[PDB]
């Protein structure tokens, strides 16, 4: 995960 | 009633919601034709833009180039014109009837550049480059003057921001935030500029500082409940609303609103769901 | 003459040399007590100063806090009453004959302290700290206030710059610079603060850019010939010198020389050795 958006990579 | 499109839970979400302030119910309106995250929202002449982004799915991951217009009274989404590069994490902000796109990534490419979409003509035209390379970036317009504050260019996390001056196309440093803040959320509540929240590489603030014009000074205000980064926000009635994000582990439906007055946070609403990087903006 | 003391070239060095722009001569002087790197240096009454660094040697790493006094009249240096904490890649500006040692690292510690030095009775005393922890940090003193520009938080690096009101005892935000730098060479020249290199965090800087506090404005001017972070810099007969530093691959000899009437940079000599990290002042000659 983004460690900023929560998102995957 | 203050609108949210789009959004991150898992994959990029097509939500179109909007939140009542006055009753505190949420009302669901028209799925976006193509799933963003990352997005911004704004509006002009009523009509809600809903501007870059990206499709983050199990089966992609592509950056969006496209501004789609919805119509509060038709309920239903139009596409426009594509930007000239895609712009994942991208700003923009409204001045005389026109959409600026501020930044972004394509890819590994952080953007610089921005350029400008004017409604009645459907067209995109690239403007002067910023200072910095800013993906995250918040955007704000305050005596229609267009700020890009803080954000990402690759490789550091940023507290600087930066002026744009319409009528001379170009770019000047302002004074640097206190904090540095990547995907915070950026308005203009009364008459200073405001950057809640965001990462600053370590961790996700809940801090919240303003930008007196006057006095080119940050000052620290109320910080936020929960620390939160990649949130959306707007102005509703002269008090600011900042709804979802993510804070390292969980995706947020908290919203929550400030009193300028009392200077004072706390929860208004939860969301339906819990998401991140959201497209914002009020009609 | 042009005093480097110290810096980095596979170890900690000790040396202390003086260029002459006239002669083109570099004189050796009395070794430091301890070969350091990442310190700064500065000059007070005539005395030369090296301040806080790091000792890397093949036997051991050790973060400095010492202030050391070197003397041109007698060739020799002479301790002085260490800072409170180590500092390496330290900045130091001069008020009011008042030494300001700021930001720096200490292991993982990556500073905001500042504290002054009081060389009439050999004490330091902790001030404000800075708004940002700063390593690398470039320092210049411009009307008897205090500016730290750039650097390195320890996750980010900067391109903010802050000042220091001494009588206030506070810091307040200024106007960032245009480019991230950490490890620049940043110094006064006539009223304007000038810096010069430094690292973005992908490449080594060769642009140059100067504040001038009547705008508020951070505006950009020719560039160096080479790229460099960590180089010593001072001012020498008004105009701007830079010396040695490292360019990703090379720990640079060469000396470039800026004329503000011209806007041209130019290289005058090669240091006896190329070396990054040295403390860098002007003083009489011995």
């Amino acid at each position: 995960a983004d460690e900023e958006t929560g998102e995957f990579a | 009633l203050i609108y949210t499109a789009g959004g991150y839970f898992r994959q990029s979400l097509s939500y179109l919601e909007a939140y009542n302030p006055s009753d505190g119910t949420w009302l669901r309106l028209a799925d976006l034709q193509v799933p963003r995250s990352g997005l911004a929202g704004c509006v002009v002449g009523g009509l809600l833009y809903a501007v870059g982004g990206r499709n983050n799915s199990p089966d992609g991951n592509t950056d969006s180039s496209a501004l789609d217009c919805y119509n509060p009274m038709t309920n239903q989404w139009s596409p426009c014109a594509p930007m000239s590069v895609p712009r994942n994490r991208i700003g923009v902000g409204v001045i005389d009837g026109h959409i600026y796109a501020v930044g972004g990534s394509h890819g590994c490419i952080h953007h610089n550049s921005v350029e400008r979409y004017e409604p009645e003509r459907d067209e995109w035209h690239l403007v002067a480059p910023m200072l910095t390379r800013r993906i995250g970036v918040g955007v704000a317009v305050l005596n229609r003057l267009l700020y890009a504050v803080g954000g990402f260019d690759g490789t550091n996390r940023l507290n600087s921001a930066e002026c744009y001056y319409p009528e001379r196309n170009e770019w000047r440093m302002i004074t640097a935030m206190n904090t540095i803040r990547s995907g915070a959320g950026v308005c203009v509540l009364h008459n200073c500029i405001y950057a809640a929240g965001g990462y600053d590489g370590q961790d996700q603030l809940n801090s919240v500082e303003r930008y007196d014009v006057a006095t080119a000074t940050w000052t620290f205000v109320a910080p936020m409940k929960h620390r939160r980064s990649a949130l959306g926000i707007t102005v509703h009635q002269g008090r600011i609303y900042v709804l979802g994000g993510y804070d390292g582990h969980t995706f947020l439906d908290s919203v929550e609103c400030y009193d300028p007055d009392t200077d004072t946070w706390s929860e208004v609403t939860r969301m339906t769901s819990g998401r991140s990087g959201v497209g914002v903006a009020v009609t």
